[PDB]
């Protein structure tokens, strides 16, 4: 099974404190939308 | 511990001795501009 993962998946890339800007990184992501497989805990 | 601004240089520090934030702005500067007649005249000038 599968469910939208939305946009989650982003985490800073370094440890350089960074505000009020828009910036464009390369570095291992999860995809926005992209189907992440929903487990269960039950039984 | 370190902050960045959008040219990439330090805009903040965090005092190894203190645990505060710093602020670095640069001190005051500015052209200077020079009003004078010809040295054929007078050696007189002013500072602008
Ligand atoms: C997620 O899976 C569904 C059906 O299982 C499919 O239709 C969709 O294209 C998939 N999306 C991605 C991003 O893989
Ligand atoms: C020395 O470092 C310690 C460690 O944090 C700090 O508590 C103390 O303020 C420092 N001493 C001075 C004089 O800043
Ligand atoms: C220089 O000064 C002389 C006399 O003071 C004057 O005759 C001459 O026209 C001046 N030349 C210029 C370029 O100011």
């Amino acid at each position: 099974a599968y469910t939208n993962s939305f946009t989650r998946g982003v985490y800073y890339p370094d440890k350089v404190f960074r505000s009020s800007v828009l910036h464009s990184t390369q570095d291992l992501f999860l995809p926005f939308f992209s189907n992440v497989t929903w487990f269960h805990a039950i039984h | 511990q370190f902050g960045r601004d959008i040219a990439d240089t330090t805009d903040a520090v965090r005092d190894p001795q203190t645990l505060e934030i710093l602020d670095i702005t640069p001190c005051s500067f500015g052209g200077v501009s020079v009003i004078t007649p010809g040295t054929n005249t007078s050696n007189q000038v002013a500072v602008l």
